[PDB]
RNA sequence: ACGAGACUCUGGCAUGCUAACUAGUCUUAGAGGGACAAGUGGCGUUCAGCCACCCGAGAUUGAGCAAUAACAGGUCUGUGAUGCCCUUAGAUGUCCGGGGCUGCACGCGCGCUACACUGACUGGCUCAGCGUGUGCCUACCCUACGCCGGCAGGCGCGGGUAACCCGUUGUGAUGGGGAUCGGGGAUUGCAAUUAUUCCCCAUGAACGAGGAAUUCCCAGUAAGUGCGGGUCAUAAGCUUGCGUUGAUUAAGUCCCUGCCCUUUGUACACACCGCCCGU
């Protein structure tokens, strides 16, 4: 019974999603897969593209939760 | 980490027909010769990563490892990765396909039954052909 | 040797123990009571290893307590 | 420098009483840097409840013969997500730590009446420990429902843990189960 | 309902047809100290302290 | 005066001791020490003693042995241990020999088995067994490299009378635990199928706490696991032990079953599965 979520990468839908995670208050990979009900893998992927960003830094890995963070 | 493909709704790989629910990759139960470990050798040997993002995979590394599948004896891997080996009727391991055809020759009774042993008559019912005791024990297989 | 609550938890009654030592032999014993006071007074189980061990299996039975069932 | 933990202090955390530390007691040799302290809590009654109620939470959840005591499960979930929310926080989780559990509690029970009878139960109450680990275990059922054949899994529930841990105010679902059961009971005073 | 810190004086034991109910006597601390009895479930411990919620509730003995 | 306790064995403990060219006083095993309700509180003609708490490795700590009379309980199929009533030559001696009982509409009794980021592989850090092992018999003992498909291994190859060798033995039917059953070289046991012998293809089985009646169990319990002996051809699914993982519940009562240091009733004494009355 797994819900439909829109997963396609477009011109304009896909730059309305990825622009919604951090207008929440408490805002982790379990939360948002509790919360806004899509596999917290994504938001993995999400938090692992800002790390490529170069705006957040690396701590440890997980295959359940993931640790990144700032000091600035 | 971004990929163009779009989102399938229909994706069709051996002609079968059952429902898409879950992931994929290794629900391929319905795929009879792929998975687990030859899969992983192949995958392996292949020289790919998991750098990737999971759930949105397509069917390409499934047709690739089928099709070195077809021709696996050129290269003298071991080939003890094949349902049906050292078969009556052909000394090489000869390909098939197509759904609902699989489970019949997963047991080659006609022979056995032609030649009038209890064997094939074992397997008919059933019932246990090594001799699994079923009085106390064992009363699955029907249920 | 094989297990965490083993070794782990040995190296901290093995530190414990020596400081303790050669506290008492090289300087004072004033000194290694203050010390000595501070570190076991952390926790316990530094000086104390667990007496529980198996218990041999026993009559008529799987196991040490256990009985065969009894049929009427 | 006597800080407990690396991030609390127990110089300036003070109820100018002597008497209500029948949840927190951090005073003595039996505060933990980490609650795997090892030992037992079955040879002899009262030592589980002269457990603290860090550890007791932490292990009291080992339920179904294959999750039954292996005590890495509750150190590694303790640590994990722990280490993530201190940071992550900023602010206290005091407020909601408390002002769920730790007076969500109930205030009474019942038990058995007479030589015959279980269509009723005449109501009791307990020295609040007891009453309070009977709705921990409780709660703890109730997280394993809400992970077990649910989607909030274990391991994540730090908040929650936290909000069973700490001091003070009501909140809860299995504690209110557990009022439910109090008023019924009750109903004999 | 008052909250009152009572110190347990004398544990009697269990009651019931198996045993499911324990009986315990309990002395007021700043109430004009007097004794009651009160029946309890759990580990109450020798000497320990109830919290009388309610200073009504007796406990029917024997 | 027996029985109970004491007593023997058994685990638990040394900034101690008697010493080893297989460990470096950790392993092995000592003429020995250590706990005793001992110290302190609280209940106890303030007695015997009970609870609690520091301290302590350990504070009702596994088992063994275990009172007359007993029972027509089992054993004459363990015994040139045993008194003779008494059949048959198809001696209940032998000889890789020969049907079964490995049936499945079950008549019953022991047995084989865990629900999900806990269950299971990445093989990416030094693990334990308690114990067994080869000529009075006797011909059968435990085991380390090569032919190599992917390892026990079809043949050589050494060590071990043993602390010396084996051996430091994403919200639930999906990927997750197997319903019959087939190939690879099979350990060499005439026959195994009328019981000895490996894992890989994921072919899908009520795939998430169970008629009446229910047996066992209170801490290293139970349960999950494997491993070693007895049986023996490394024959176990049995049993007897051993470790590894490991603890939710109760530190109670006499309600069910049963027991015991009392009084009481009896027409029972083959003793309530008794006795006994009525056409």
């Amino acid at each position: 019974d797994k819900l439909n979520n829109l997963v396609l990468f477009d011109k304009a839908t896909y730059d309305k999603l990825c622009k919604e995670v951090p207008n929440y208050k408490l805002i982790t990979p379990a939360v948002v897969s509790e919360r806004l009900k899509i596999r917290g893998s994504l938001a993995r992927a999400a938090l692992q593209e800002l790390l490529s960003k170069g705006l957040i830094k690396l701590v440890s890995k997980h295959r359940a939760q993931v640790i990144y963070t700032r000091n600035t | 980490l971004v990929i163009p493909e779009k989102f399938q709704h229909i994706l069709r790989v051996l002609n079968t027909n059952i429902d898409g629910r879950r992931k994929i990759a290794f629900a391929i139960t319905a795929i009879k010769g792929v998975g687990r470990r030859y899969a992983h050798v192949v995958l392996r040997k292949a020289d790919i990563d998991l750098t990737k993002r999971a759930g949105e995979l397509t069917e390409d590394e499934v047709e690739r490892v089928i099709t070195i599948m077809q021709n696996p004896r050129q290269y003298k891997i071991p080939d003890w990765f094949l349902n049906r080996q050292k078969d009556v009727k052909d000394g090489k391991y000869s390909q098939v396909l197509a759904n609902g055809l699989d489970n019949k020759l997963r047991e080659d009774l006609e022979r056995l039954k032609k030649i009038r042993a209890h064997r094939g008559l074992r397997h008919f019912w059933g019932l246990r052909v090594r001799g699994q005791h079923t009085k106390t024990t064992g009363r699955r297989g029907r249920t | 040797g094989g297990g965490h609550v083993a070794q782990i938890y040995a190296i901290r009654q093995s530190i414990s123990k020596a400081l303790v030592a050669y506290y008492q032999k090289y300087v004072d014993e004033a000194s290694k009571k203050e010390i000595k006071d501070i570190l076991i007074q952390y926790d316990r189980t530094l000086l104390v290893a667990d007496p529980r061990r198996c218990e041999s299996k026993k009559f008529g039975g799987p196991g040490a307590r256990a009985r065969y069932q009894k049929s009427y | 420098d006597i800080k407990l933990f690396g991030k609390w202090s127990t110089d300036d955390v003070q109820i100018n009483d002597i008497s209500l530390q029948d949840y927190i007691a951090v005073k003595e040799k039996y505060a933990k840097y980490l609650p795997h302290s090892a030992g037992r809590y079955a040879a002899k009654r009262f030592r589980k409840a002269q457990c603290p109620i860090v550890e007791r939470l932490t292990n009291s959840m080992m339920m179904h013969g294959r999750n039954n005591g292996k005590k890495l499960m509750t150190v590694r979930i303790v640590k994990h997500a722990f280490e993530i929310i201190h940071l992550l926080t900023g602010e206290n989780p005091l407020q909601v730590l408390v002002n769920a559990i730790i007076n969500s509690g109930p205030r009474e029970d019942s038990t058995r009446i007479g030589r015959a009878g279980t269509v009723r139960r005449q109501a009791v109450d307990v020295s609040p420990l007891r009453r309070v680990n009977q709705a921990i275990w409780l709660l703890c059922t109730g997280a394993r429902e809400a992970a077990f054949r649910n989607i909030k899994t274990i391991a994540e529930c730090l908040a929650d843990e936290l909000i069973n841990a700490a001091k003070g105010s009501s909140n809860s679902y299995a504690i209110k189960k557990k009022d439910e059961l109090e008023r019924v009971a009750k109903s004999n005073r | 309902q008052p909250i009152k810190l009572a110190r347990v004086t004398k544990v009697l034991g269990r009651t019931g047809s198996q045993g499911q109910c324990t009986q315990v006597r309990v002395e007021f601390m700043d109430d004009t100290s007097r004794s009651i009895i009160r029946n309890v479930k759990g580990p109450v411990r020798e000497g320990d302290v109830l919290t009388l919620l309610e200073s009504e509730r007796e406990a029917r003995r024997l």
